[PDB]
């Protein structure tokens, strides 16, 4: 499905399988969170994330 | 590979 869906224009479409236990997120990788602790705003936060 | 996009030609029209 992913191979046959990459040719669809004007759409980013993916297909995948549910994890082993669908009650918490997948245990692969890390979940980083950038945090504003001074009141910079949304623009500065997006710039820092980029 | 080579990505493909859908394009539209532009021409002046009177309205």
């Amino acid at each position: 499905a992913t191979r046959a869906f990459s040719q669809i224009k004007d759409a980013m479409v993916f297909a995948f399988n549910l994890p082993a236990i669908v009650e918490l997120g997948t245990a692969t990788g890390f979940d980083f969170e950038l945090i504003d602790q001074a009141g910079l705003g949304h623009e500065k936060l997006t710039q820092a994330r980029n | 590979q080579m990505p493909a996009v859908g394009v539209v030609t532009v021409k002046t029209e009177p309205l």
